[PDB]
């Protein structure tokens, strides 16, 4: 039987968490904004020779529901931390999501990947350099993505699977 | 005076019953008028034929997207969005009628009906009415909801207007 | 907010786990056989003057997957142990479900209710006193139900909630 | 020579593609003939228009209920149900085509296509065919399944027949 990985996508509202997830699952791009309550996805893939089953939880980034996120963070093995490169606020929230993850998991060593999404847009307020420096500080990979063009999507999720594999 | 409107609710096309609402035009006239006009269709568009796309038992029933019928659309009689009129009224218990939104000042046509106290929404969603008659119909709609709101049968506003 | 109760319905195939759950949720009777993979439901009810949120997990009873009941048994707060009064094997399977629940939770003290379903049927092979005696020995309530007539449906789920309230000392 | 049949698949009415199956009439002639006839519709009923009601990524896509369209029904050309013909062939990997059932000797019209090896189903489900062309169509169908099998889109056999 194929091994199962439990991924959790986190980040502020509107950054493209669901659009990235839907692009990975369905090869489809959601051009409309359907804010997430909570959705779980299943997908089988072959990564580095190992066939595996990805269980992906797509979460809501609303601040009022922080206490609920704790349960997402207990069960999840790895965390895709998404901000939008035209949204400086969502970039600043990353620090808070990471802190919460670190706390709930009681560990500085939790598989994680920083994702700067919407890299197709001509406007940009978060430089690649800033996000590199932040990821380097945290000790985690950094990938720039565009769910609109499909750029970097597979890399982001598979890199996270690899970080869990390395961690386990 | 506060006007009253009704939805005639259907389940997979089978008539379920009538819900009526009192609209608090005396505290939120702009928001009440919008919902009133969308219930009569007098502006050429409105809730007739739209569905309740999100029903989460123990919390609320949400609907009002008549432009896209997928939970992302809707529009007000004032344009695509209008401002938060105020937050005088609160989500005190079952029957409260309040505006859905996607951040401050993004009210359109989407609305929700509380089935319980949802006080963490106070100050963020504009309450503008309450169920007058037919709360039992709202409870029945919860029969077809789920934890994440996806419905198991198509709940529609088969008819609606002003009383 | 309202207190949420996590209820899990367990028992052999065909005893009426899904029929009972659907009567609770939708108040009608599935007369056709739709064998369950896994289904979760939510319903708010008033029990003893208090409003509470029920989270019902409807499970698969297939023997082929008995070694995977571990996950849902660990997170459930209370268990409806269902047999059909016209199927002795389903009654004898109860012992196994209870033991497996006790093992997974590593506790002899788990909120449970014994449910004897299909009591509208004339072809009973398990006597009421038989099941009463077993529940007495387990120290749990016993309720006879019919998903077809709705007899005991509310009573079974509400009694489980009351059991959970007790075990929590609240 | 073993017969070959085809499904034209559609997602919410939009073509996805064609998948073809070899039916192993040489080892399971009775079970293969039932699938062939239901694929042509020649007995006056069959798979055309029916949906894939259960899709679980990592395991299989299940369909074939053309009498109730909810996963409880289906019928064979020999009656509602017929006996297990034999268990000679195994669920060896993706593309295997095999009969759904509700226990021994309850074969109807429901079938499943494996997207993986499912060896524990050997000796319990009758294997009677194999995807010939369009495995990638079946894999694409997985994109709309879920853990408990509920599909996020309507997956239909828009057309089918013998080649
Ligand atoms: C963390 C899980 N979780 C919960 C929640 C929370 C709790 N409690 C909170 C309170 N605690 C007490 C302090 C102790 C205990 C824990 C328990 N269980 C749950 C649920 C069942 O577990 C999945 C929710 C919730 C809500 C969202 C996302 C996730 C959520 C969400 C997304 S977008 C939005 N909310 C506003 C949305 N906007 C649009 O739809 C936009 C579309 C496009 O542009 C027009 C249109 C909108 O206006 N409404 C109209 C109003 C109610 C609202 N939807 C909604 O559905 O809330 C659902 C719910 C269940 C009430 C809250
Ligand atoms: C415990 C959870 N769980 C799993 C399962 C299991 C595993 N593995 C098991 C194997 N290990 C390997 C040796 C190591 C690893 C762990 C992982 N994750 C899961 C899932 C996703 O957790 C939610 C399943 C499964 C299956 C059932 C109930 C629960 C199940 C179930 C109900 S009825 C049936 N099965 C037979 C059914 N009959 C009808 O539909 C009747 C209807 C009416 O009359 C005509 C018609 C039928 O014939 N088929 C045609 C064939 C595939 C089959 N459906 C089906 O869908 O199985 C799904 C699935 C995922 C393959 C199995
Ligand atoms: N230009 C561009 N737009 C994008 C991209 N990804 C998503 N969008 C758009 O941005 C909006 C937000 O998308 P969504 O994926 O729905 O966001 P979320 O980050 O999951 N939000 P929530 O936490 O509220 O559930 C949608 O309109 C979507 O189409 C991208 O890569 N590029
Ligand atoms: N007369 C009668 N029939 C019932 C009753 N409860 C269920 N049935 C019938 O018994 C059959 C099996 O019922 P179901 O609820 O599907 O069972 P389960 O216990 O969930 N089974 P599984 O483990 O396979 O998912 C169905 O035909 C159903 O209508 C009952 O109280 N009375
Ligand atoms: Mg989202
Ligand atoms: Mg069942």
């Amino acid at each position: 039987g194929m091994t199962e990985y439990k991924l959790v996508v986190v980040g502020a509202c509107g950054v493209g968490k669901s659009a990235l997830t839907i692009q990975l699952i369905q090869n489809h791009f959601v051009d409309e904004y359907d804010p997430t309550i909570e959705d779980s996805y299943r997908k089988q893939v072959v990564i580095d020779g190992e066939t595996c089953l990805l269980d992906i939880l797509d979460t809501a980034g609303q601040e009022e529901y922080s206490a609920m996120r704790d349960q997402y963070m207990r069960t999840g093995e790895g965390f895709l931390c998404v901000f939008a490169i035209n949204n400086t606020k969502s970039f600043e929230d990353i620090h808070h999501y990471r802190e919460q993850i670190k706390r709930v998991k009681d560990s500085e060593d939790v598989p994680m990947v920083l994702v700067g999404n919407k890299c197709d847009l001509p406007s940009r307020t978060v430089d690649t350099k800033q996000a590199q420096d932040l990821a380097r500080s945290y000790g985690i990979p950094f990938i720039e993505t565009s769910a609109k063009t499909r750029q970097g999507v597979d890399d982001a999720f598979y890199t996270l699977v690899r970080e869990i594999r390395k961690h386990k | 005076v506060n006007p009253t409107v009704f939805f005639d609710i259907a389940v997979d096309g089978e008539p379920l019953g009538r819900v009526s609402f009192e609209l608090f035009a005396d505290k939120v006239p702009k928001t009440a008028e919008n919902f009133r006009a969308l219930s009569t269709g007098e502006k050429g568009f409105g809730y007739k034929g739209s569905c309740f796309h999100r029903i989460i038992p123990g919390f609320m029933c949400q609907g009002g997207d008549f432009t896209r019928h997928n939970g992302t659309g809707g529009k007000s009689i004032y344009g695509e969005k209008f401002e938060d009129e105020n937050f005088i009224l609160k989500h005190t218990g079952p029957g409260i009628l309040s505006m859905a939104n996607a951040g401050p000042n993004t009210n359109g046509s989407q609305f929700f009906i509380c089935t319980a106290k949802t006080e963490w929404l106070d100050g963020k969603h504009v309450v503008f009415g309450k169920v007058k008659e037919g709360m039992n119909i709202v409870e029945a709609m919860e029969r077809f909801g789920s934890r994440n709101g996806k419905t198991s049968k198509k709940i529609t506003i088969a008819d609606c207007g002003q009383l």
